[PDB]
């Protein structure tokens, strides 16, 4: 849904990462080349951001109960 | 004096069917004085065994210089004096089978005492007079030191 | 047999296949090779055996 | 819902011993010491250095379960010796590696740091 | 019968990472200094939330667990705070949390992103690793118009093995005998096997002749760091943790043989 805090495997933070992904795959890196500028250096991190899927932006389709 | 047989041997072949496991490898070795016949397995990562190498081969009841039996159990604290230390490779087994040319009515010619070093086998055969010390149920060292 | 089944093992009946030679020669001890007595039995039951 | 307490792994309970002496009777010279709320971090540790003990006869350690947490330590020495006394000179033995070590890594951070 | 004399040698030193060879010591110490490093170095870190209010698309449990993971630095305030188990208080005092707050209602048409700097806290050594002054903000939840988090939040002092918050590290690299000479691993068709980095080889040769008399005498460590704690602190916490248990265990042994 949201992108995880930390790597499971091996604790390295990647919840600050994810924008800057996607603000790297725009402006046409490589999903590797987007990840090794990203520091992620590890397979289990990389693993990561290569298969998240940020389904919080579908939730936020549909409008709050309260206003 | 605990020793049962020493002879000098030469490595006539090794591995003769192959290698059948990497850390041990099976010797066959002659005697140049006893005419024995000798198989030895050998932990060859530890003691490397090239072929034609001679060397001396102890077997003994005991390692303790004068004659004490053993108890087998592993003391490394034992200060007392050892033959072990005018040799190096030493290996611990017992004695499983003693097999012979008998028949019903005559005794045995020729001998073949077989021993087991926790698995890794020895087979010495030859004139049963060399072999009499060997009984089965016994424990034996085997000492073994290469000759230049 | 009145047998419980736990308590039972395979076994191989010794007479059963041999040829009667070989059968005789196994199983029918021979009183009369002294030799034979003196190497598998000690002197005084040689001597009655005999 | 069976789930224990994760501070259950390293904090005693009211009453437990951290470390209980029992000897083995079985052969002399030797004692199992029971280590409650501790795991092979310190178990493997304390062997190894036992086994640098040329008086020293045996030095093994188990934790029994996994999900319980407690280590047992046997150890049996030469007659002369005490596997109590192992047991503390071994302890103190770490201790003086870890405060050299850490004497020497302090050095080198400030070497690292400086040039 | 005695203690090794073990050295070291550090070879890179980063705010990321340090990496050091230790040299004449026995591999159990290696690896309990490794399993200290991830187990047993203390950080403070988020384990106590309360939620006022939460309009947002993640239920309250989704975004405490998220708090409880962010990193906080911890460097020299962790070694004065008390765990709350020592501590006299009733439930919570300065000398063993901080106390944290957020507040974000989105007012806007474009999403609101509430991250680690929306985290406020009252101790200010005691802050999101990302706040200090590159590396953007963790992302805690995304806002809607209209959707509002408001929450308190104590830090607590705690080490990995009760939960992976409290562990230190981002990764702890290890490794001895880089070229096999040991043999304690065994390869079936070593030309296969990529050099370690610490391989000492020629590039024709995949594994050093076997040596029947030695033994793991140096050791090769890259400690990389999660951020709450300095990778040299790192290091020489665990140093002094791993010699707190055992000064503990010995004063209970020599009160166990008093008593024998
Ligand atoms: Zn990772
Ligand atoms: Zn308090």
């Amino acid at each position: 849904m949201i992108i995880p805090v930390r790597c499971f495997t091996c604790g390295k933070i990647v919840g600050n990462k994810w924008e800057a992904y996607l603000g790297l795959l725009q402006a046409e890196y490589t999903e590797g080349d987007a990840l090794d500028a990203l520091g992620l250096k590890r397979y289990c991190c990389r693993r990561m951001l290569l298969a998240h899927v940020d389904l919080i932006e579908k939730l936020l389709n549909y409008a709050p109960l309260e206003k | 004096a605990g020793i049962l047989f020493e002879d000098i041997f030469d490595v006539k072949d090794i591995d003769p069917e192959g290698k059948k496991f990497d850390r041990v490898s099976r010797l066959h070795c002659e005697s140049e004085s006893f005419k024995m016949d000798l198989i030895l397995d050998v932990n060859i990562q530890i003691y490397p065994v090239d072929l034609g190498d001679k060397f001396r081969l102890v077997i003994a009841s005991t390692l303790y210089e004068d004659g004490t039996l053993d108890d087998g159990e592993y003391n490394p604290t034992d200060d007392r004096p050892s033959r072990a230390d005018q040799f190096e490779y030493v290996m611990y087994g017992k004695v499983y089978r003693i097999e012979g040319d008998e028949t019903s009515t005559e005794a045995a010619t020729r001998l073949s005492a077989y021993v087991s070093y926790g698995g890794l086998l020895m087979r010495l055969q030859g004139d049963a007079n060399n072999l009499h010390g060997f009984e089965v149920d016994s424990r034996v060292y085997l000492l073994m030191k290469k000759l230049a | 047999d009145g047998l419980a089944g736990e308590s039972v093992e395979f076994q191989n009946l010794a007479t059963l296949k041999p040829s009667n030679k070989a059968f005789e020669k196994k199983f029918r001890f021979d009183y009369t090779n002294e030799r034979a007595l003196r190497r598998t039995l000690q002197e005084d039951l040689v001597k009655d055996v005999l | 819902m069976n789930a224990p307490p994760a501070f259950e792994s390293f904090l005693l309970f009211e009453g437990e011993k951290k470390i209980t002496i029992n000897k083995d009777t079985k052969v002399p010279n030797a004692c199992l010491f029971t280590i409650n709320k501790e795991d092979h971090t310190l178990g493997n540790i304390i062997k190894s250095q036992l086994l640098k003990d040329p008086q020293v006869l045996f030095a093994g350690y188990k934790v029994p379960h996994p999900l319980e947490h407690k280590i047992i330590i046997r150890v049996q020495t030469t007659p002369d010796y005490s596997p109590q006394e192992a047991f503390t000179n071994a302890i103190t033995d770490l201790i003086s590696e870890l405060s050299l070590l850490e004497e020497r890594f302090r050095v080198a951070i400030k070497d690292k740091q400086e040039g | 019968p005695y203690a090794n004399q073990p050295t070291v040698r550090i070879t890179e030193l980063t705010d990321e990472n340090v990496k050091f060879i230790i040299e004449n010591t026995d591999l159990a110490v290696a690896n309990s200094i490794r399993r200290v490093f991830i187990a047993e170095v203390p950080i403070i870190a988020i384990d106590w939330v309360q939620i006022d209010a939460n309009s947002s698309v993640l239920h309250d449990e989704f975004i405490a667990h998220r708090l409880g993971l962010i990193p906080l630095t911890s460097d020299d305030i962790v070694d004065k705070l008390q765990y709350s188990r020592d501590c006299t208080c009733e439930e919570f005092c300065p000398e063993c949390s901080v106390e944290f707050t957020l507040d974000v209602r989105c007012n806007e048409d474009q999403t609101r992103h509430v991250t680690s700097r929306d985290l406020i806290s009252n101790s200010p050594r005691v802050i999101p690793v990302t706040s200090r002054n590159e590396q953007d903000d963790i992302l805690i939840v995304k806002l809607r118009k209209g959707q509002e988090l408001r929450l308190r939040a104590y830090a607590k002092k705690g080490f990995g093995k009760e939960h992976a918050k409290w562990n230190p590290t981002a990764g702890v690299a290890f490794e001895y005998d880089p070229d096999n000479a040991l043999r304690h691993t065994v390869y079936p068709k070593p030309e296969e096997w990529p050099k370690s980095e610490y391989s000492e080889l020629d590039e024709d040769e995949s594994q050093a002749p076997y040596d029947p008399n030695g033994k793991p005498e140096r050791f090769y460590y890259n400690v990389e760091s999660c951020g709450s704690l300095r990778p040299e602190t790192i290091v020489l916490s665990a140093l002094s943790g791993l010699k707190k248990k055992l000064s503990d265990l010995q004063t209970q042994l020599s009160h166990e043989i008093q008593s024998d």
